[PDB]
């Protein structure tokens, strides 16, 4: 009913739908989280409690190995 | 309700025992559900609601 | 039939949490020892067990409906494998099988 | 000629039927395979007649339900055959 | 003019023959996702983008994967067999009702009748020259569905036939115009899906499968070729026979949008029912059909006899 | 009819083409004397599958092809409603669904339904 | 062992594709070989289906992995019975000498490519009962073994991960690009 | 490809067998698989070994008719029931152009192992060298086509649907070598 | 078979579908566990009764 | 025109038929034969109402035979005879020859299509099939399909008396 206002909102931190399509690509699912912080190599970890326990916590891996 | 074909002694539970009524109140009550698929109805109803659930799957490796 | 295994393995999913939180494994916990089991439970897992029993109610209510007055789930089962009360006893038979055909009995 | 045309070989495929019910197959069964082979082919000659006339063929139904019927009596005698012989085989019968 | 009305016809059956190839592929995903979700499961959600080209992604496999060669198999017979499966599954849907003209079609009715029928040669062929236990046990289990269903299936046609005066399936439309025979024909309904259930050999009535019974039924023994049309030709049956209930109960307006929505619902509908009910056994289907539902659908030509014969007095 | 044919046969020859293009396509390895083997949950077989294969609905087998043959003469009633005489016409299909009936139940009450036990 | 690159050097490696083969073919001929290779890889990758082995005590945890937490089918992966229709096999249990000559049966009957995957320390090399009389001294003795998933039994996540491994074995196959040098 | 290559669809015609003079004029000493590979190892264990030349033979010479006709009733594909029988390859242009087709068409490797190279293996008679070591020099024990062979084409029987009761199929006639002084006659 | 767990061998006497006799092979997953137990010290076989009854 | 060719299959198909041994090759061989014999009388009828009928009845008699043939005739062989497959592959192009130079305004049949009919038979407007099945059900013809119907319940009750179900199952002892 109003699950676009958040679909809209991630685009927008994806950097546009050109971005958003990569990351559904990539990760394959559209979420969103705060970065909690950034690893030696690159990966960001996020987090957001809204969520359920399991998907609670996720990693967005480092661009250049891509698949 | 019916009634119990074995009397049941204490801290012991039975699962088949209720014996089955002979009222026509009764019988039509399981002949209208023998008939119209009424206990698979509640079966269906139960399934369907299951869609709309968040699915509990991991997004493994992220 | 299918969903009675997968919204079951669901909650024995949890419940392997509790085997994993206090013995380090999700199977052969190795947890129980003859002076007793090997380590304390982690403080905050009772709070965790009750949490899931106390939902644990409408999980099986659910298959229940599904399975129990199931129309067809009864022809597949009634009087098939009948096992008369004087036949058990002479086998060797014990548990549910025992108490499948009116003996009260229950370690 | 006309027969020679029209209605010869329905006539042609039907002795070819015949010849198949006499045949020395070791199965009762062959029997009965070749029996609605010519059932097949008397249908046909006979839809060729009724329709000679304009509205005959309802006909079709009444050949028909007699056709199954010599064949499902066909059927219950060789079952009749299994429970007393325990094979339906031609040279497992007395000759006579 | 003429010469070239037949082109048209051969489009027709092409453009009819790709889609239906393509929408069976597109079937056994949404059966993946659907009976995934039924199931607390997420379904294929990886392969491609969002899991919509999982099906074609599955087609790659079960063809670069080689052919079985069983040995004391028929070979010819058992090579065979998945042609005429998935050939019948498509030759059906011919018949299948378009006010754009594709096929006249009196007699369309039957023509249903006697192309299901058939269905059940591939599946017992293919059993029998497998030449494996399971294999002929699967058959033999399909044969003796088709002495339940096949009997009952003509008279519940009967019934809905009375109501449109003809066996063209065209004049469904005219009648459900101002509402839909599933009021008029409730229990029907729902034995009719009963039935189109044994038809496609789906749970509560998977036998010539029989899985968990038999290993996999009488495709215990096909591999690569062989299989994959086998499965096609099974799921080619669900959408058609969903579609025939689109016809018959829930207005046949083909020309409408809403008709295709209304389609893919039922075919739902036969996913939702897998994801429910446990398998019959074996021999209870045979008697449900000749101790209830034989009964059951006779008792209702007296009611539509008496009814149509009520209606025409007063017109 | 010679409309159908003709797509009937070019449907056959499309599905034809199919497995041999997967025929080709397969990969292609040397058949082993245990590849093709039958299979029977991974132990030899003791039983040909060409050996008797009892039967006991063969009762039910043979009132399937009665049974049948008396569809022949239902479906043609639709047809022949508006045309007929409605007191010829009313009077046989019932005693035409009576007759099957009655049968019906005969055989029901005398247990021939029931598979052999 | 060859350890992960920092951020900053990382931050100058090109994306890294998808293909395992680049495109750095000289040839038209070679390239549309890789590129067509990649079709037939991509198809087995997607749709992998296990055997329905199931054996022993990991075959517990075999069934957690179709269970709805980590549901393998998200990958493609659908269980099956028939060793015809079956791609991958799961050895997952402990492989006795009165099993062996059906598994090899089993396995034979399987249609190529093939991969096996061992479960378990029991499938392994014996795992517990490695001195036992009666077991097969891990399933490699009777039939290859294509990934090797330790653990006793492995957890669920162990197994996935052991199945991804087998996808990427799966993606470099050089099934096509390999005949044409031949 | 020996005992393939004569069981396989290709190197027939439909039911016959074209053979270079029937088959009548080529004499072969077939060795087993097996025997060869016991060569290699023991020649691998042996210093003696090296340096020479080992000429791996059977212990029998039959005639490549002799041979085809016992593998075709070993297979149940007698000519009585089966319908088998010998042309002479040179009699028939059609069999040389189905090599030549085939090797043309099949990009990866021939089909039934049929090709004109292969031909040209068959009509050439085993030439055996006086003098030069054989297998027995190296310990090996030649298994015999009779051991081995009735086991190499059980998977490739006729009629193997069968279940044929004990008996129905009579064992089969063993081939008949060729002796040394025959294949004088034999070859004028 | 999928339903015999992976272990039981189920010999059976088929007269159509109706069995006349069942033949339970087991044996499938004998690993000699009372066996290996008489080498073991008491905490050494406390795994093992993990593993029946799994 | 078909109509010859499928004159030519049907002949061709019968002079295998008189050679099969195997049952389930003369199943195979009546199944072929099932579909032109149903072919070809709708060609020479007013509808097609009674190849419908007829398929539908002898599919119904083909799936019970092979019931039976696997539990009787279970192990049989079979045997490709090259003097069989050349013999009606020879008759069969031969025959196939000559429909292409044949005269085949005179092979036609006369019996008159509905199209064969004149414009001015009012009554081929009517329905396909009205009239020709209608006195099935009207008087006095009516009481022959009652007479069916006693013959066939009749007969319903002649196979369990012959069949004696109580007294077993039916195995190839
Ligand atoms: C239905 C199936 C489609 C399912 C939906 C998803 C498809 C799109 C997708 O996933 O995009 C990923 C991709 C994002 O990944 P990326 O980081 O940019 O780089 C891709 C690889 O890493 C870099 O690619 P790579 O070259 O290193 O490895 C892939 C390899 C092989 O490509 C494959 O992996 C697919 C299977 C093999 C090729 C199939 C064709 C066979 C032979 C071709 C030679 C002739 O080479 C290619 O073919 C890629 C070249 C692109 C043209 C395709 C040729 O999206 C795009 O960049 C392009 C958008 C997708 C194309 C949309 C065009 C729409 C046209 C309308 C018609
Ligand atoms: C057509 C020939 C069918 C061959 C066959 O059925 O093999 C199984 C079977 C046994 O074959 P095999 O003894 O295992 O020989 C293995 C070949 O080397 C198997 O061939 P490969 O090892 O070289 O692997 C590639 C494979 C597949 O061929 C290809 O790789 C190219 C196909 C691209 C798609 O080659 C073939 O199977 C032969 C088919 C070549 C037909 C090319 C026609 C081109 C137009 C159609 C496109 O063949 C037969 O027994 C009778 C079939 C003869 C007709
Ligand atoms: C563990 O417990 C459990 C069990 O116990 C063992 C179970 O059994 C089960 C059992 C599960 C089930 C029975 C689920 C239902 C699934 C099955 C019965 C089988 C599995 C397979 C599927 C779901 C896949 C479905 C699709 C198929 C099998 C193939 C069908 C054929 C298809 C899709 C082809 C369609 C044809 C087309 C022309 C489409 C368009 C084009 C293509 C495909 C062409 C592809 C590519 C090319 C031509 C290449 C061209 C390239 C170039 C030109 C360069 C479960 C779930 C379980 O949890
Ligand atoms: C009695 C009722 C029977 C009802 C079933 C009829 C069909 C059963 C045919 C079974 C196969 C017969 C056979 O083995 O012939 C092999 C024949 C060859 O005969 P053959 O004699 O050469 O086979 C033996 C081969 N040797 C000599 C090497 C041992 O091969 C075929 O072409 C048969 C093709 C069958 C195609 C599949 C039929 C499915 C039909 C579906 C319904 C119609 C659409
Ligand atoms: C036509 C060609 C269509 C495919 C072009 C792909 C171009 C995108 C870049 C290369 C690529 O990514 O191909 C693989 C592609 C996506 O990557 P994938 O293997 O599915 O990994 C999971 C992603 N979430 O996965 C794909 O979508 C490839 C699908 C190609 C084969 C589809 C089957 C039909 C045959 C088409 C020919
Ligand atoms: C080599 C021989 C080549 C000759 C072709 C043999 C294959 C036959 C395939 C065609 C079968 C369909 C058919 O011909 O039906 C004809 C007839 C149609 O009659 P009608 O109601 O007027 O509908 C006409 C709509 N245009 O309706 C009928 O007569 C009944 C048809 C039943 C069809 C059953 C399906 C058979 C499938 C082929 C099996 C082989
Ligand atoms: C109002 C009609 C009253 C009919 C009374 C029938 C009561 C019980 C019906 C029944 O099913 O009881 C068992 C009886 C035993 O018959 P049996 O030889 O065992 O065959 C299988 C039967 N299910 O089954 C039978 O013998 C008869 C079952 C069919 C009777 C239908 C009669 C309908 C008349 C309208
Ligand atoms: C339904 C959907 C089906 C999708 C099909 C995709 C097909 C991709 C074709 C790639 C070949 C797959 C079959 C194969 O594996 O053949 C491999 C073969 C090499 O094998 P080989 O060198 O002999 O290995 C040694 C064995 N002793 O290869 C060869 O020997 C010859 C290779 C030549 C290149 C052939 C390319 C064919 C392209 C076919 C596209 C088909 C599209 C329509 C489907
Ligand atoms: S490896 Fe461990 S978990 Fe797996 S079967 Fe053996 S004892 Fe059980």
């Amino acid at each position: 009913i109003n699950r676009l206002t958040k679909l809209f909102q991630m685009v927008r931190e994806a950097g546009g739908l050109k971005q958003a399509y990569l990351k559904l690509y990539r990760n394959d699912d559209l979420k969103i989280g705060t970065l909690v912080g950034i690893d030696k190599y690159g990966n960001k970890y996020f987090e957001n409690p809204y969520y359920f326990y399991g998907r609670n916590r996720w990693i967005e891996f480092a661009p250049h190995v891509n698949m | 309700e019916p009634k119990d074909i074995v009397e049941v002694p204490k801290g012991y539970v039975y699962v088949n025992n209720k014996e089955l009524s002979m009222e026509f109140a009764d019988i039509t009550d399981r002949a209208a559900s023998t008939m119209f698929f009424g206990e698979l109805l509640r079966g269906f109803a139960v399934t369907l609601a299951h869609i709309f659930k968040e699915p509990a799957t991991i997004n493994y490796p992220f | 039939a299918l969903t009675p295994f997968f919204w079951l393995f669901e909650e024995r999913e949890k419940m392997m949490e509790f085997y994993e939180r206090v013995s380090g494994a999700r199977m052969h916990a190795a947890y129980i020892r003859p002076g007793g089991v090997s380590l304390d439970m982690p403080l905050g897992l009772m709070d965790d067990i009750y949490e899931f029993a106390s939902k644990f109610a409408e999980r099986l209510d659910e298959v229940e409906d599904v399975l129990t007055t199931n129309r067809i789930w009864v022809q597949r089962t009634e009087d098939i494998g009948i096992v008369t009360a004087e036949e058990a006893l002479n086998y060797g038979f014990s548990g549910v099988m025992l108490r499948g055909s009116g003996i009260k009995w229950d370690l | 000629m006309i027969m020679i045309l029209y209605w010869s070989l329905p006539m042609i495929l039907f002795i070819l039927g015949l010849f198949c019910f006499v045949s020395n197959r070791k199965h009762l069964l062959s029997m009965l395979l070749s029996l609605e082979f010519i059932v097949l082919m008397l249908f046909f000659m006979l839809f060729i007649y009724l329709n000679m006339l304009n509205y005959e063929s309802y006909f079709s139904m009444m050949f028909l339900t007699f056709s199954v019927c010599e064949g499902a009596l066909g059927l219950s005698i060789l079952v009749s055959m299994i429970r007393t012989h325990g094979n339906d085989y031609f040279q497992s019968f007395s000759i006579m | 003019m003429f010469y070239m009305e037949f082109i048209l016809s051969l489009i027709g059956s092409l453009l009819l023959i790709i889609c239906v190839l393509v929408s069976v592929a597109f079937l056994t995903l949404l059966e993946r996702k659907v009976l995934g979700y039924i199931q607390i499961r997420k379904g294929p959600n990886k392969v491609g983008l969002m899991g919509i080209p999982q099906p074609f992604c599955d087609a790659i496999k079960l063809f670069t994967k080689e052919q079985t060669y069983p040995l004391l198999s028929n070979y010819l017979s058992y090579y065979i067999s998945p042609i005429f499966s998935l050939f019948l599954s498509l030759f059906v849907w011919m018949c299948m009702p378009f006010f754009v003209k594709l096929y006249s079609f009196n007699l369309g009715g039957l023509f249903f009748l006697c192309c299901t029928s058939l269905g059940v040669y591939t599946v017992m062929v293919a059993g029998w020259s497998s030449n494996s236990n399971y294999a002929l046990l699967g058959g033999l289990r399909a044969v003796a569905q088709t002495i339940s269903y096949e009997v009952s299936l003509a008279l519940i046609l009967l019934s809905f036939i009375f109501l449109i005066g003809s066996y063209n399936m065209i004049y469904f439309f005219f009648y459900q115009v101002y509402m839909w025979f599933l009021i008029i024909l409730f229990p029907m309904a729902l034995v009719w899906v009963s039935i189109s259930l044994a038809e496609t050999n789906r749970t509560p009535f998977d036998f010539a499968e029989g899985e968990s019974e038999l290993v996999s039924g009488f495709n215990v023994e096909y591999s690569s070729g062989g299989f994959a049309l086998i499965f096609m030709a099974e799921y080619a049956s669900i959408l058609f026979m969903s579609m025939l209930f689109c016809v018959i109960f829930l207005g046949c307006d083909v020309f409408n949008l809403l008709f295709y929505m209304k389609l893919t619902f039922i075919s739902f509908v036969f996913i939702w029912v897998r994801g429910t009910l446990p398998r019959f056994r074996y021999d209870k289907l045979m008697y449900l059909a000749w101790k209830c539902f034989l009964s059951f659908s006779l008792n209702y030509l007296l009611f539509f006899i008496g009814f149509k014969i009520l209606l025409f007095s007063l017109l | 009819m010679f409309s159908i044919i003709f797509i009937a046969l070019l449907i056959l020859l499309i599905t034809t083409i199919v497995m041999f293009l997967a025929s080709i396509l397969s990969k292609k390895a040397l058949i082993d004397r245990e590849k093709s083997s039958p299979f029977e949950c991974g132990f030899d077989p003791k039983s040909s599958s060409r050996l008797p294969f009892s039967l006991r609905f063969f009762l039910i087998t043979i009132i399937f092809l009665i049974f049948d043959v008396e569809i022949a003469l239902i479906l043609p009633m639709i047809i022949i409603m508006k045309y007929s005489n409605i007191m010829i016409w009313t009077i046989t299909s019932i005693i035409f669904i009576l007759i099957l009936l009655i049968g019906l139940y005969h055989e029901w009450n005398q247990g021939m339904l029931n598979w052999s036990n | 062992q060859q350890t992960l690159p920092v951020a900053e050097v990382a931050q100058n490696l090109p994306k890294k594709g998808y293909s395992p083969f680049g495109t750095k073919q000289s040839s038209v001929a070679e390239w549309s070989l890789a590129r067509l290779d990649d079709l037939l890889n991509w198809g087995r990758k997607g749709s992998i289906w296990p055997l329905t082995f199931g054996l022993a005590c990991c075959a517990v945890e075999m069934m957690h992995i179709a269970a709805p937490r980590y549901d393998m089918d998200r990958y493609g992966v659908v269980f099956r019975a028939s060793p015809r229709q079956a791609d991958v096999i799961i050895v997952a249990g402990t492989l006795t000498n009165k099993m062996a000559p059906a598994l090899r049966k089993v396995y034979d009957q399987m249609p190529e490519p093939r991969w096996v995957i061992s479960m378990g320390s029991c499938a392994n090399g014996g795992g517990y009962y490695h001195y036992s009389y009666s077991v097969v001294r891990g399933c490699d003795r009777i039939i290859p073994v294509d990934i090797y998933v330790p653990g006793c039994p492995p957890t669920a996540e162990a197994l996935m991960y052991g199945v991804l491994q087998l996808q990427k074995k799966v993606k470099r196959m050089k099934t096509l690009q390999m005949w044409y040098r031949k | 490809r020996f005992l393939r290559y004569y069981a396989h669809i290709w190197r027939r015609q439909f039911r016959s067998m074209p053979l270079w003079h029937k088959g009548e004029k080529t004499v072969k000493q077939p060795v087993y698989v097996s025997d060869v590979a016991q060569a290699i190892i023991n020649a691998a264990k042996d210093p003696d070994s090296a340096g020479r030349i080992y000429q791996a033979v059977g212990p029998k010479r039959y005639q490549l008719s002799e041979l085809v006709d016992w593998f075709h009733r070993l297979m149940r594909k007698d000519q009585k029931r089966w319908g088998y029988m010998r042309y002479d390859m040179r009699w028939d242009p059609t069999f040389l152009l189905k090599a030549k087709l085939n090797s043309f068409i099949c990009p990866g490797t021939p089909i039934g192992g049929l090709h004109p190279a292969r031909i040209e293996r068959e009509a050439v008679t085993d030439k055996v060298l006086t003098g030069v070591p054989t297998l027995e020099d190296l310990g090996v024990t030649l298994t015999t086509m009779e051991q081995q062979v009735p086991w190499e084409l059980r998977p490739y029987r006729a009629a193997l649907y069968y279940d044929a009761e004990l008996g129905e199929f009579e064992t089969p006639s063993p081939p008949k070598c060729i002796e040394a002084r025959d294949e004088l006659r034999l070859f004028a | 078979h999928p339903a015999a767990h992976g272990v039981l061998r189920l010999v059976l006497e088929l007269d159509g579908e109706t069995v006349m006799r069942a033949d339970p092979h087991i044996g499938l997953l004998h690993r000699g566990t009372e066996k290996l137990i008489e080498y073991k010290t008491y905490t050494q076989a406390l795994p093992y009764f993990d593993r029946l009854d799994y | 025109m078909i109509q010859l060719m499928l004159y030519s299959l049907i002949i061709t198909t019968s002079i295998i038929f008189l050679n099969m041994i195997h049952p389930l090759a003369l199943g195979l061989t009546l199944l072929i034969q099932t579909i032109f014999v149903c072919l070809l009388t709708g060609l020479m009828t007013k509808s097609f109402w009674y190849s419908y009928i007829l398929f539908l009845i002898f599919l119904g008699g083909m799936l019970v035979l092979f019931i039976y043939v696997t539990s009787l005739a279970s192990n049989e062989m079979f045997n490709l005879s090259m003097k069989l497959t050349l013999f009606s592959s020879l008759i069969l192009i031969f025959m196939l020859i000559l429909s292409f130079i044949m005269d085949k305004t005179s092979s036609s049949l006369f019996l008159m299509n509905n199209d064969m009919q004149s414009i001015i038979n009012m009554n081929s407007y009517f329905m396909e099939n009205s009239l020709s099945l209608n006195k099935l059900y009207n008087f006095p013809t009516n009481f022959i399909t009652i007479l069916l119907m006693n013959y066939l319940l009749i007969t319903l009750i002649v196979i369990v008396k012959i069949t004696k179900l109580f007294k077993g199952p039916i195995r190839m002892m």
